[PDB]
Formats: C-alpha cells, structure tokens, sequence
C-alpha cells in the first residue's frame, strides 16, 4: 500500500522520473577541476559531448550510454 | 548620495526617506558593493501588519532592476533587517492576473523556492490553497511563514497556506 | 561606548554608588519571537504537563 | 426488543457524526430517567440536539423532538461529548469546542489549516481529546490547557480512534494501511502493538469495556476481534 | 505509441518543476546570447546548440536562463532556418535512403522504409503549410 | 480512437469504485472535471478530492466512499429545454428520485433539480447515480 | 480554582 | 465445566491438532484470495530484503512498530 | 444558514444606525416601540388514500432564532436611544424594561447577552428601586458564571464580562469577595500573553488599582503588564499598560528591594532594541521625572541621567536621541544642587 497523495520520500526515490507525483529530473551538474590548468568548468552529469577545457583543450568527460564518465584525474564536486 | 535619489517616487514618504537613507548608508559603508547598490532604486514602500503583530516592509521595485536586487538581495535584506528590527523586509516588483499573482508569490518566497502547489476541496465546499516550499533555508522561512501569508493576503486578497514538506511543523 | 565606560570616567566611587540601578545584570526584555515559534513552545510545555497528570494512572 | 424508540428526519444531508450524551443545562436539570438525549452533526453545516422519551422507569404519569440547533460556518464531520461535563467537540474544517449552553463555538482548537476527520474523548482522563486529519496526522489536545498538545504524521490516514477504558493513557487507531495501531500517549514514537489481519482499509475500532479486546470494522466486508496482547485476530465475522 | 512502429516506449526528458534559473547560475543573460549566435553562425542547429550549452556551460534551459527560446533568440539576430529542423532531417534521411536504392536495386526492405519516411514528410510538410511557416507552393522534391 | 479527458476521468472513477479501491488518481485535469467532481461531492457520491499542479494539465486525487454506483458522460451534448428535463431524467436514470442528471447551462454546470430551481436550462453534460 | 469563583 | 475447558484449551493451544481446528474459519472467497496474494507479496519483499542485505554495508533495522511513523513534532 | 444570518446581522445593524439620525429617536414613543418588541419576542382512511410522495419533511425550528434576533434588535436599539438622549435615561422611564433585562441575561445566545451587559453598564449609575437594584447584584454573579465555564478569558462575552465587573466595583458601593477577585485575576493573567484582545481586561485592571484593592495576584499582573509596555507592538496596549503599571508602582506597598528592581527594569528597557519599545520607556521615565518625590528623584537622579545620555549619545532612531535630550532637558532643572 501507499498514499498516492502523501507518498514516502524513499518510495519516490525508487520510482521512475516520469512516474512520480511531480516528475523531475534525476540528473545534476558538477564542478570539474581541470588537471592541466586547475580551472573549474560546469559539466552536465549525463553530458552527450566530450567536454573540453576551453583553456587547455583537454578532455574532461567522455559520453556513454547514461552518466558521463569523467576522465581519470579530473576531480569533481556536486553542484 | 541623497535618499531622494533612491526614491523613484517624486513625493517620498518618511519611511521611504528613512530606508533610502539606509540604502545610501550601506553604499557608503560598502567598499565595492556600492557599485551594485548605487544603480539599484525602488519605487515605493508599504508597511503591512501580520497576524503575529509584527510588520512587513514590501519594497516595490521595477522588474529590470528587480533582477539586480535579487543579485544582491540577501546581504541588503539582512542589513535592512538589522537596522529595522521587528519588521520583515521583502522585495516585490510592481506589475494575466494568475501570472502576476504567481510572480508575486515567487518574489515573496525568494530566496527560497516553491516545490509545489496543491488545492484541497473539502466536503462542505471550502477550498484550502497550499504552497509547498523547499527546505533550503527551512528555519528562517519557518520564522516568517505567517508574514508571507499575511503579505500575500494583503496584496492579492487571497488566502494561502505555506508548508515546508520534509519537516513536521 | 557603553554606559559603564561613561560612568567609570567619573573615577569618584561616591558618585558611582549614587546611581544604584546602573550596576547589575541586564534586565532588558528579549524581543518577542514569531507567534508560531512561541506557540510551538507552548504546546511542548503543555505536553510535559499532560504527561505528568496521566502518569499518576501508571501505578 | 430490537425496535425503534423514535425516528427523526434530522438533516438535509449526510449524518457525519452522532453521540449520546446527558446534557447539563445550567438553570434546568433534564429528566435523564425519563428522557435520553443525542447530538447529531452533518455536512449541512448544523448540529442538532434531540430528546427521546424512554421507558426505563415508571416513576411518572414529553417535549419529544428537537431541543436546540447549532449553526456552523463549515461542514462538520465528527462529534463527541465530554463525559464529566456537558462540553462537546465537533470536527469539521476546524475542531471546535462547544458548550451546550452557547449557540456559537466557545473556543477554537486547531494545529493548522488541515481539516479534522474524526475525534474521540478520553474515558478516564476526561480532559484529553484526540483527533485525526486528512494530512495523515494524529493530534492530541488537552481541555485543561485548551490547546493542541502533540502531533505525529503517519504513512496513511487513520479513520477512527478509541481510548482504552482501563488504561487512561492508551488508545488504538483504525488505520487505512490494513492495520490497527495500539499507541501509548506519552511516547508516540513507537507503537505498543500492531494488528495486521485485515485485508482492506480499517474504518472503525472500539475497545471492550474490559480493556482486553478490540474490534475493527473494515472495508473488506468483515469484522475482526483482537486480543490486546496479541497482534492477530482471534475471530472473523 | 510510436507511429509507423509497434513500439510503446516512453523515454523522454523531465523538465524540472521550478521555472527560474538555478541559484548557482552566475552568468549574464547577454553572454549566453552571444554564445548562441556564435554557434549558429558556425553552422549548428538549435537542438545541437542546446546540447553544447547545457553540457559545458551550465545553461539548464535557454528559455529559463534568458527568458526566450533558442529559436526566438536566433531569429531576433537574423538567424533562422530555411525550413524547420525536423523537416530538414526527414528530407535528409529520405535522400540518403533514396541514394542507397539506385546502387542496390534488390533491397526491397529499403523500399519499404522509404514509404514510412516519405509519408512522414507529407504529414509534417502538411502541418507547416497550414501554419504558414512553409510557403504553400512548397512541394517535396 | 482516443477518448475525451472527462470521459477518461469518469471511467477511471468507475473502475476504481467497482474494484474496491478507496482513492483514484486522474490525469489530465480540467475546469469542467473540477465542476463535475464538486457536484458529485455536494451530493455525497465522493469524499474529499485534491488538485495537484504540475505546471501541466495537472492531476487530481479523489477519495471514494463506496457510494457511487455509476457516473458517465453523454454525447452529443444535445440541448434540453427546462420543461423537458423531467422525461430525460426518467429515461436516463434508474428511477424517479434516484440519481441526478448534470447539465451545462447558462448559469454553470449543475444537477437537474437545482437547474429546475433556478429555471435555467442548456446542454446536458452527464449523469451520476 | 473552579470552586472559588462559584463562591 | 466451561471454566475447566478454557484453561484446558489455553494450556494445549500449542499442540498441532488443536491449532488446526481452533484457527480454522471459513472466510469469503474474495478475502481468502486476497490473503493468498498478500502472503506471496510479503514473502517476496522479505526475500528481496534478505538478498539485499548480503551486499549493502549500512542497512539499519527498523522494528515493525516504528515503520508507520513518518515523523513527530516534539522530538524526545 | 449561518452565512445568511451574518448578512441579516449586518442589515439590522444598519437600521439601528439609521434610527440614530431619525427624529423619532428624540421622542418617548420609541421607548414604547422597544417595549412592544420585548414582549413580542418573549389507519383505514390511509388504506384507501393514494399516497404519491416518497420524500419526507426535515425537522427544523427557527422560531427560537427569530425571537433572539428581534430581542437582539431591542437591546441594541434601547442602548442607543438612552445614551444619545440623556433625558430618557431616567429610572421612571426604564423601570418597565428591568423584567426584560433579567430574562435576556439568561439567554443562550451571547450576542443578546453582550448587549444586555452593554445596557446594564449605562444604568449602573442610575438609581433604582429595591426590586430593580437586585439585577446589578445578580448580573455581577452571572458574569462570574460566565468566567466560571469559559475556557479562555479572551472571548467576546468574557471580555465584556470584565467591563461590567469593572464598572460594578468603580461605582456601585457593594464590592465582591476578595477570593472571587483573586480567581478572576488568575484567569486573566494567562490570556494576557496576547494583549491585543485583552483591552477590556486592562480597563478592569485599571479599575482595581483605582480602588486600591489588595490581592496577591495584582503584583504578578504588574510584572506582566510591564513587559507588555515595552514588548507589545500595539500603541493602545502600551498606553493602558503603562498607566496601570504607573498607578500600581506609586500606590501599593513594596519592599525597598523590589523598588530598585522596578526602576532597574525601567532603565534597562531604555536599552531595548526596538525604537517603539524604548519610546514607551521614556514615557514612563517622563512620568517619574514630572511627578515624583525629590528624594526618589535624588536617589535615582544620577542614574537616569547617564542612561538618557547613552541613548542620546548613540542610538539608531533619531527620534529617541532627541527625546532623551528632552528628558534630560526637563530633568536637570528639577535636580537638587547636590545632584
Ligand atoms: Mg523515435
Ligand atoms: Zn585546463
């Protein structure tokens, strides 16, 4: 059982993005610090492009089926 | 800068003069925040009472400048609260009715945000209108919920109930 | 500049005792809290009172 | 005898609550021996007090019918009466404390804007009152204090409440998640016991006056009786 | 739910509830505009423009950050496609499928798919003609 | 062939009622659906129902008490004159006084009896009993 | 206290 | 006799044969089938709960009594 | 329904105001009209007959509602006439209405009762015969029977109950038992946390201090009102709270240790954050300075000076700085040569 009106927060976490009471994205945005220059760039979690440092032209992430795999050595924070 | 410079209104009220004096004082004290505090100007002030008995300072503002206020709203509002204690400061733009009313609600809940809206229809026929807010600044808004409701009733003439889900109050 | 600083400038100690009230703990009342917070405390204090009464039935 | 003393067309709408009381008029003492009184509340936004003639005693040998009517702003959904005295409480959009001798609500109790779906006075500590809301909450009140006391939010709405006749600080709740929950008032963080036999919503609950059993009515077309020290029904009717 | 197919998939994006810019976003609305025009000048479509801005610059939605859609921003600055993007790609796929057919004349399957794409173009081409986005005299090939 | 939103909502309520479910979720919403549900609530066929805003059509959650036998929409929304109302009800409802026929009239959406009280008529929207 | 006011 | 029997029954309530007869009741078809489905659901959740726990480091134990409470206003 | 009744209560309220500007209110015929309104307020047959109605009539009785509304109209009309036109306020004219007042005071509706309390306060001064004087004594008992049952004193009927109780002690020679007064202060003090609805309760507190009645609960009441003087936002409450506290401090006995604390409180509230809170404090400062013994000023002189200059020296509100100088300005001339 479940109250359709007051669903549990844990339960809504398990539900599909479109199947919650108010659909909302599960993606998020990151601060990725470039290894080459130590500058910070915003990277989408499910980025579809190989985001490159504008100053270094260095690869930060690589597109995959879902979440973007960050290149080795690029440290990151959730933003 | 004179207080009358901040006051876009030709005839400044005593409250408008006092708050504009506070604005220029924060400008002078500010070493570089003055840079943004100078261009910013307001249209009017309205002091409106709350159920709790305190008062709320609705500073009526132009929208294109209201953007810049929102850029600096947190610090300036804290300073105004310190200099005018017992009163709640809020920045509102002066502005289809549904759209504007929603925008006033947005400005009221700023810097916090509305997670959702819900309307409950009882058996007798009454309607309870409700807004669910985020828990970003849960404590500070928790101290101000009655103020928000009183302000929204005063301006829009509608009864609205604010709740912060994820917490029991 | 607090009051004590001004009052100490006399440096007399017989003028000082004249103002008998100005020496002591601050007695300014604190600003009233928002009604919801105050009401929330009231309900908690009642719950303590209510618990004590019914606990008489425990034995 | 399985027969009706009386039948009254009381309300235009649905009867959302009913309780049997012995009123205490300040200037008059009603004949409880020859008359019994009952209060009715409905979604027509009124509460009506009735008087019924009975034959318990032959000490005498009327005024049979409506006695006093209470008008309310919002629709009422639950009514119950303080036992020690004549004050009674009604649950609508707001839970109101009425005194039988006043045509307007004497005092207003409510935690917040949420409406109240039912209520039930305590049987031993007569000054404590519990209620239920459409926001999946259980609120506790105290008439000695005249303010709400404690609140807990549950995963699903609770439909009915009842206090233990023999343990003043215990009460059971008919919950809509196929369960009945036995609570201790002082510590509501944890439930004393849980009853799990029902298969649909549990809509009402009551204690035996002996305090050793409960009965739960359900939407699944059944009645179950539980022992207070065990979490499963011993019978299905 | 798919047209020309038996699929019932529901994969899609879930736009967030709130309709303002994120709190962390601290870039001028104007600077986003010049990023948009630079990419469109370079030859990127509005869809591809949106992907780059979202991935590498924190532009959650162009409408949310700037108050106007990518389409309207580009048109305001003199950049708008000759034909709608979705019709543009459908024609491009039709040409490629056709181009394959001359070389391979025994590919009956490719003949079948050309029906579905060509018939899709007609429905879309019909719609834009009604709205006057596409001139009425426009015929496909 | 897709069905109108009102028909979908009413069919969902009927199914949730028959299956024994105690509350139903309806999507999409509409002003007409809200008026219909308010009428059904006033006559007591349902309990509390709440509207949730999504910035889209929106959603509704209706509590059910087991009293609704059947509700439905009638099309085409033929005009009915005031004096005619009686026969339509007798033909479209189970018995004389049981159930209500809902009409969209110049004064709003309302049951047939209150339309008679106001002496106003219009097209018919649906039936509830 | 309930009694005293009665007196 | 009746008082003698009831103490006799509670003493031997734990025996197999007495349990079979005492707890046997005829419930309607809809309730019986609903219980059978409700039984299969509970076993599946518990099995998944057990399998889940072999590999997750931090999985707290929640008593059945405390599951239904989402929160209380006055904490203690 | 209740909504309709409130509309009627509004329409009737307009009529009464119209009567105020109507000339007939100046005549004595209006009195008889109200007097009229008072006393106007107070089987085999069926086996044959074809029955075609399946609907039943629903029981309801508005006859009680009609009587109360008309009776409410009478009392509201009567009080307006006697107050506006003094000549009608005479025992001979109003003797006939006393048997109605006793009946109304018992009425279940409180709207009618509150009007009954309103009129009785007007007639509290007016002398009356032996039978017609008992009502004032009975009403004094009845209002207690309201504060008896009532949960919270912050109710419309309770608030007016204190109003009549205040005039009862002020004017009528008879006074209630000290225990009854002790309880009532008991009920008022909790509800006093929310003074916005306790304005009438304050006036009753003012009445007691005028007569100098000694009770334990007044001392605690003095403690609470002093906080309300400086904390409450409302100007009107701050005024009355200041007056009753000011009258309390000068008149009743207090231990010397208590006196220093009271003035110790007064000065630290001078440093209260809000401008309004400290502003009310100067009002009490000003009252002490203008009216006080030379010794009390002299004991307290140097202290009041150094506190006032502080606010004048540094304070965010310009007005408070100016006033503190003004208080110093009027305080210095009255000081002794030593001070
Ligand atoms: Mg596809
Ligand atoms: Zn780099």
């Amino acid at each position: 059982v479940q109250d359709l009106l007051h669903p549990t927060a844990a339960s809504e976490a398990r539900k599909h993005k479109l199947k919650t009471l108010v659909q909302g994205p599960r993606s998020y945005f990151l601060d990725v610090k470039c290894p080459g220059c130590l500058n910070i760039t915003t990277v989408f979690s499910h980025a579809q492009t190989a985001v490159t440092c504008e100053s270094c032209s260095t690869i930060l992430c690589t597109p995959t089926g879902g979440k973007a795999k960050l290149s080795e050595g690029t440290s990151f924070r959730r933003k | 800068s004179a207080p009358q410079a901040k006051i876009l209104s030709q005839a400044p009220t005593e409250l408008e003069l006092q708050v504009a004096q506070a604005f220029v004082e924060l400008e002078n004290s500010s070493p570089e925040l003055k840079a943004e505090l100078r261009p910013l100007q307001f249209k009017s002030i309205r002091e409106i009472d709350v159920a709790g008995g305190k008062k709320a300072l609705a500073i009526f503002v132009p929208v294109p400048s209201l953007a810049g206020f929102h850029k600096v709203q947190t610090k300036l509002t804290r300073e105004l609260e310190k200099k005018f204690q017992d009163r709640h400061v809020i920045f509102l733009a002066e502005r289809t009715l549904t759209a504007v009313h929603d925008k006033i609600l947005e400005d009221l809940v700023f810097p916090t945000e509305i997670v959702g809206k819900r309307v409950r229809y009882l058996v007798g026929g009454n309607k309870i209108q409700k807004v669910l807010l985020d828990s970003k600044d849960v404590q500070q808004i928790d101290y101000k919920l009655e103020s928000f409701q009183a302000v929204y009733n005063k301006l829009t003439g509608k009864q609205i109930v604010f709740e912060i889900p994820s917490e029991t109050h | 500049l607090s009051l004590t600083d001004m009052m100490n400038v006399i440096d007399d100690r017989q003028v000082i005792e004249n103002a008998n009230l100005l020496k002591g703990k601050s007695s300014t009342y604190e600003v009233p809290l928002p009604q919801r917070i105050q009401q929330r405390h009231d309900r908690k204090a009642a719950y303590e009172i209510s618990r004590q009464e019914v606990s008489k039935w425990n034995d | 005898t399985r027969e009706e003393f009386v039948s009254f067309k009381a309300h235009y709408g649905l009867v959302t609550g009913l309780c049997v009381t012995q009123p205490r008029f300040h200037d008059k003492k009603p004949d409880l021996k020859s008359q019994n009184f009952m209060l009715s509340c409905s979604d027509d936004k009124t509460v009506k007090l009735w008087s019924i003639n009975v034959d318990d005693y032959s000490n005498k040998n009327n005024e049979e019918g409506l006695i006093r009517t209470f008008d309310g702003e919002s629709a009422f959904q639950g009514i119950d009466s303080h036992r020690e005295n004549s004050t009674f409480a009604t649950g609508g959009a707001k839970i109101h404390l009425w005194d039988v001798n006043r045509l307007k609500p004497v005092s207003d109790l409510s935690w917040g804007a949420d409406n109240i779906t039912s209520l039930k006075f305590n049987q031993n500590e007569t000054d404590i009152l519990a209620s239920t809301g459409s926001d999946n909450s259980i609120v506790l009140y105290d008439l000695r204090t005249n303010s709400p006391t404690q609140k807990i939010v549950q995963t699903m709405r609770t439909n009915a409440i009842c206090w233990n006749p023999m343990e003043a600080f215990n009460f059971v709740t008919a919950n809509e998640d196929h369960n009945a929950y036995y609570y201790d008032m002082r510590n509501l963080s944890r439930s004393l016991n849980v009853f799990k036999d029902h298969v649909s919503a549990v809509m009402d609950v009551d204690f035996s006056p002996t305090g050793d059993e409960i009965v739960t009515g359900s939407y699944d077309k059944s009645i179950r009786i539980y022992k207070t020290n065990h979490g499963h029904s011993r019978e299905i009717y | 739910g798919r047209m020309h197919s038996a699929g019932k998939g529901i994969s899609s994006s879930a736009i967030p509830y709130s309709r303002n810019a994120p709190a962390w976003f601290k870039l001028s609305s104007e600077s986003v505009i010049e990023q948009i025009v630079k990419y469109a000048r370079k030859g990127l479509t509005p869809s591809q423009i949106g992907v780059l801005l979202r991935d590498a610059h924190g532009v959650t939605q162009a409408r949310v950050i700037t108050g106007n859609k990518i389409m309207r921003i580009l048109k305001s600055n003199g950049l708008a496609p000759e034909i709608p993007e979705d019709l543009y790609y459908l024609i491009k796929k039709a040409v490629s499928v056709r181009k394959h057919l001359e070389r391979n004349r025994k590919d009956k399957d490719a003949k079948f798919r050309l029906i579905l794409i060509e018939s899709r173009i007609h429905r879309l081409a019909r719609y834009y003609r009604t709205v006057a986005v596409l001139p009425p005299n426009w015929k496909y090939e | 062939t897709r069905s109108s939103v009102l028909a979908d909502a009413l069919n969902a309520i009927n199914n949730a009622e028959k299956t024994g479910k105690r509350q139903v979720l309806i999507r999409p919403s509409s002003k007409v659906i809200i008026k219909f549900l308010q009428v059904m609530q006033k006559h007591g066929y349902i309990g509390e129902f709440e509207y949730i805003d999504d910035h889209r059509s929106g959603k509704i959650v209706v509590q059910l008490n087991g009293r609704l036998n059947k509700c439905g929409v009638i099309s085409p929304r033929f005009n009915v004159k005031i004096g005619d109302i009686e026969k339509w009800t007798a033909n479209l409802l189970p018995a004389r006084q049981f159930g209500y026929v809902i009409l969209t009239t110049s004064a709003g959406i309302m049951d047939h009896e209150e339309a008679r009280r106001k002496h106003v008529s219009g097209k018919i929207l649906g039936f509830v009993y | 206290a309930k009694d005293m006011i009665k007196h | 006799k009746l008082e003698y029997d009831e103490k006799l029954k509670e003493r031997f309530r734990h025996m197999p044969e007495i349990k079979r007869i005492s707890r046997h009741r005829h419930v309607p078809q809809v309730i019986k089938k609903a219980q059978e489905i409700k039984n299969i659901e509970l076993s599946s959740i518990k099995r998944r709960e057990a399998n889940e726990r072999r590999t997750r480091k931090d999985m707290p134990y929640i008593s059945e009594r405390k599951k239904q409470i989402v929160g209380t206003v006055h904490k203690y | 329904n209740l909504r309709n009744q409130n509309k009627l209560s509004e329409l009737l309220r307009r009529y009464l105001l119209g009567l105020n500007h109507n000339s007939d209110s100046e005549s004595e015929s209006i009195l008889k009209f109200c007097h009229q309104l008072f006393q106007e307020s107070e089987e085999k047959e069926d086996f044959f007959l074809v029955n075609l109605e399946s609907k039943s009539y629903t029981i309801n009785s508005n006859s009680l509602l009609l009587n109360s509304t008309l009776q409410k109209f009478a009392l509201d009309l009567l009080r307006n006439v006697i107050t506006r036109h003094r000549s009608f306020l005479t025992v001979s004219h109003l003797e006939g209405f006393i048997p109605f007042l006793r009946d109304s005071l018992l009425s279940e509706n409180e709207g009618v009762v509150i009007s009954t309390l309103r009129i009785l306060i007007t007639l509290i001064r007016l002398d009356f015969s032996d039978e017609s004087s008992e009502i004032f004594k009975n009403c004094a008992r009845k209002v207690l029977n309201i504060i008896k049952v009532s949960p919270s004193t912050s109710s419309e009927l309770c608030q007016m109950g204190l109003k009549f109780l205040s005039a009862f002690i002020r004017h009528t020679d008879s006074t209630l038992k000290d225990t009854a007064l002790s309880y009532v202060l008991g009920r008022v003090l909790p509800d006093l946390n929310e003074p916005s609805r306790q304005g009438l309760a304050f006036n009753f507190l003012k009445a007691l201090v005028s007569k100098h009645i000694m009770l334990p609960e007044l001392y605690d009441i003095a403690d609470t009102t002093r906080e309300i003087m400086v904390t409450n936002h409302s100007k009107e409450i701050r005024d009355v709270s200041r007056s009753v506290y000011y009258q309390f401090l000068m008149e009743y006995d207090q231990s010397k240790g208590r006196l220093e604390k009271q003035f110790k409180f007064m000065v630290d509230n001078l440093q209260y954050p809000t401008e309004s809170g400290r502003q009310s404090v100067m009002e009490l400062i000003n009252l002490i300075i203008t009216k006080a013994n030379p010794a009390l000023l002299s004991k307290l002189s140097s202290s009041f000076f150094l506190a006032l200059v502080n606010v004048s020296f540094n304070d965010d509100a310009p007005r408070c700085r100016e006033m503190a100088s003004v208080l110093i300005s009027t305080m210095l001339p009255k000081l002794e040569n030593k001070d």
